[PDB]
């Protein structure tokens, strides 16, 4: 979707708040640390999220004002809740009451519970990862060195086809192989693998200005089309 | 107000309350344990960090064979070193040269190779950097104090797929004689993202 | 600029809050009515704003979060303040102190002052308008019926060249004549008239989808370029 | 918080306080009078309204010659009627037909022909309508209760210049016999924007 998250090329966001790495703190609040666990915990078990595709769409669906105002880990919370509701893991009214409860008395303690069984599962995910590489029988359409042209399409659902590179000419730099197709996997429509390519674009083609700059990006075969003659 | 709901954003407390509401619900339903939630925090806040990538840079800075192996088949090389994991399954290493400079970003979200550099910088996930780095990388770099000549090509790498990228900076002209472990100490996190160059240990 | 105001084609803003016209109130608060006066009052006298070009840029320069959160008349207030500061009509510290003062005690009354002289000026503007039509010696480049191609440029300053129509092919429908060029007038660089054209675009060309829909828009000659052969 | 200023929006009270701060300052400095600020409010809140455009539609609905004059040289015709003024200096009238439907918008801001229809609707200046009407006008129209066949071409008019557009709707199949003044009463504001059609006075 052409949402607020696709900020590539926009103006008005001001200067970068640069900070020294030895002073840039990871988590400032405890709920932020909690969120990371909540995210990694569910995805490891496949609760509401098999991989990161279903995770990114949840964020993209946020209201523009919430996306810009909530903190970074606010995005993570929104998607985890989105996915757990969607997949029916948790009930709408069920979550609303708890949220309100914790807004009333934030100091409320939670019953601690543990079991090394799940912990072992989470570790498996953190160390083995979730490679989106798959095997297909299709023959890739383009080859390294070939001049390509991104398609002019505006999908309504999730997509990794940023607006600043649509309807533009580029050159294939590499053929990675076949990877899970975001546009489908994110909407639970089946991970329908597609050849992934790294395409190089010149600043002139993207911004209409001759500068010695270039952008490299990975695009799925479904986003590209051959150059007409 | 009643016709302008989108004008009002949810308060920061709402998100905090929501995270707790989620934690209790998942625990109460025996879907997620507390010791599992801690394992993760411990792993991303105390186990992973830019220190990993720093060693890779130091080894390549001192072993021409390793460097070649690293640039050609990075996925295999990294797997042998053990720097593999969630959001670090497929990594590519781009090398900076006297005529080429590399800078990575994730315009759509904030994709970063956790297993290699740890969690991303605060400014890396914000709109300012993500929006401007692809259209006018030179200005953005100046803000970081990096002024590059026009004869130097700047390559911006946007992480649109699960593939992640890491920048291999040039060895400063002040080292020589230093060991691998001693070089790993001068490689900064920002230098492996492309927003800065490793400064010479001379001074 | 590619700011948050250029929402054409974006997704995520949700459903339209439709309301019956007999129930859709103009101003809900007194400060909103005040703002309208403040805007029309300054522009009539040329205080900080000669026309609407300098007025729109002021809004476009707002911070994204302020643009989405402040009300509609909040935008008007931001630009009036922006322009009055820029043109040095009012001092920065001077305005800050007053703002804070009124936030402390909003009930503070203001000294009323009047003079039919200015009132007559404001009426002149409201009834005569500010036609941007000018006379030039240049020969228009394109003619009605000609197939055109919008240029792929991303100006940093003000511009009336919305992103959803850049680098796209269209057809000239009319040649209005020469009008003040926003991109320059908005930045006080001189109203450098340019031929204005109304260009028609097909849904397919804009969104890559065949539908019986089309968009008509007015573009300055400086945004267009001839079709190569 | 200190590195995330853009996350916090100024409170609605700030803008209100700013408007007052501006009013006093301009008055105090004798740059703007109070009777001038009132003249404007009176003019846009009690003097101008959709009633003006309604009369134009009614006259064209009953005078083929006027209609032609109106569609060919609208600027002149409107000037004679006196419907001229700020943000209404250049106006074009687009006609709806059985096969063509027109809908106006201002994606960049909220440009509207004040001298003709008065101030714009609340939803007309918001992002929802402005963002979607140009890409998928059919869906947007359904939300207003207008379901158009696929055989009907929809023309979206985006007010990018100072030029403004007004929609001339078709005369409902229930009128006939009614007078000009009686027809002006059934023409709605929304019908002159293109988000609705004048309903037949039959019922
Ligand atoms: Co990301
Ligand atoms: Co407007």
């Amino acid at each position: 979707m052409n949402g607020i998250h696709d900020v590539g090329g926009m103006d008005g966001f001001g200067k970068i708040m640069y900070v020294k790495e030895e002073e840039d703190t990871y988590f400032k609040h405890d709920w932020e640390r909690l969120t990371f666990g909540l995210v990694a915990g569910c995805m490891a078990q496949g609760l509401g999220m098999k991989a990161f595709d279903e995770f990114r769409i949840g964020i993209e669906k946020m209201r523009p004002v919430d996306y810009l105002t909530s903190s970074y880990y606010g995005h993570w919370i929104a998607t985890v809740a989105y996915n757990l509701l969607e997949t029916g893991v948790l009930d709408e009214k069920e979550l609303e009451d708890r949220t309100q409860a914790f807004m009333e008395k934030p100091d409320t303690k939670i019953q601690r519970w543990e079991n090394p069984k799940l912990v072992k599962v989470v570790e498996k995910a953190l160390l083995e990862g979730l490679s989106p590489v798959r095997e297909v029988s299709s023959f890739p359409r383009f080859e390294v060195g070939e001049r390509i042209k991104t398609r002019n399409i505006h999908p309504t659902g999730h997509t990794r086809f940023p607006r600043y590179v649509r309807d533009k000419y580029g050159v294939i730099e590499e053929v990675y192989g076949a990877h899970v197709f975001p546009d489908d996997a994110a909407h639970r429509k089946g991970e329908n693998p597609q050849y992934l390519y790294r395409v190089r674009f010149d600043a002139e083609e993207l911004w209409g200005v001759k500068q010695n700059d270039s952008v490299y990006i990975d695009l799925w075969e479904g986003y590209l089309e051959p150059v007409s003659h | 107000d009643p016709r302008f709901p989108h004008h009002h954003p949810r308060p920061q407390s709402f998100w905090e309350a929501r995270a707790k509401a989620l934690e209790s619900l998942l625990i109460e339903k025996r879907l997620l344990s507390s010791d599992a939630i801690e394992r993760v925090i411990k792993h991303y806040e105390h186990e992973l960090g830019p220190m990993n990538g720093a060693k890779v840079v130091a080894k390549a800075w001192t072993d021409p064979e390793f460097k070649q192996r690293l640039l050609e088949d990075p996925e295999t090389v990294l797997r042998e070193l053990g720097y593999f994991g969630l959001q670090g399954e497929h990594i590519r290493v781009v090398e900076n040269t006297d005529t080429v400079h590399n800078v990575v970003v994730c315009t759509l979200c904030s994709c970063y190779p956790w297993p290699l550099l740890g969690l991303p910088p605060s400014w890396y996930k914000e709109p300012a950097y993500r929006s401007r780095v692809v259209k006018e990388p030179r200005k953005v770099l100046q803000e970081f104090g990096l002024d590059l000549p026009d004869s130097v090509e700047i390559r911006v790498w946007d992480s649109s797929s699960e593939v992640r990228f890491m920048v291999l900076p040039q060895r400063p002209e002040g080292t020589e004689g230093m060991t691998e472990e001693e070089l790993a100490q001068i490689v900064t996190r920002d230098s492996m993202i492309g927003v800065a160059k490793v400064q010479p240990p001379k001074v």
